[PDB]
């Protein structure tokens, strides 16, 4: 049985003109083959995983870690979305602060 | 068919 430990990470986007940046990369999504996930516990997990964190970027200072699984973003579930949907949820230009619920640990 | 891949944000 799986019990995920979730914690929060608040990222403050960087606005370089018309260029909004979070400073991290995401992989996964229900439309992608999960057997290829390089972090996942269960190779059938189609969740959204953080694959990279940019040095000196907002995500780094916020505490996001490579390998973290994104469960939610500003209230929106991220457990069963397509890669594109995941991206759209994390790229709302009108939002400056993106609040995340992530898991980098299981219980036991 | 579609492989696992990542995108930068």
């Amino acid at each position: 049985p799986v019990t995920a430990v979730v914690q929060r990470v608040e990222i403050h986007k960087l606005r370089q003109g018309e260029n909004l940046i979070l400073g991290f990369s995401i992989g996964g999504g229900i439309d992608q083959d999960p057997s290829q996930n390089p972090f996942s516990e269960d190779k059938t997990d189609k969740g959204i995983y953080v694959t990279r964190v940019s040095e000196g970027g907002p995500a780094e200072i916020a505490g996001l870690q490579i390998g973290d699984k994104i469960m939610q973003v500003n209230g929106w579930d991220m457990t069963m979305v397509t890669h594109d949907q995941a991206r759209k949820r994390l790229t709302k230009r009108s939002e400056e602060v993106v609040r995340l619920l992530v898991t980098r640990q299981s219980l036991q | 068919q579609l492989a696992w891949f990542d995108t930068d944000l």
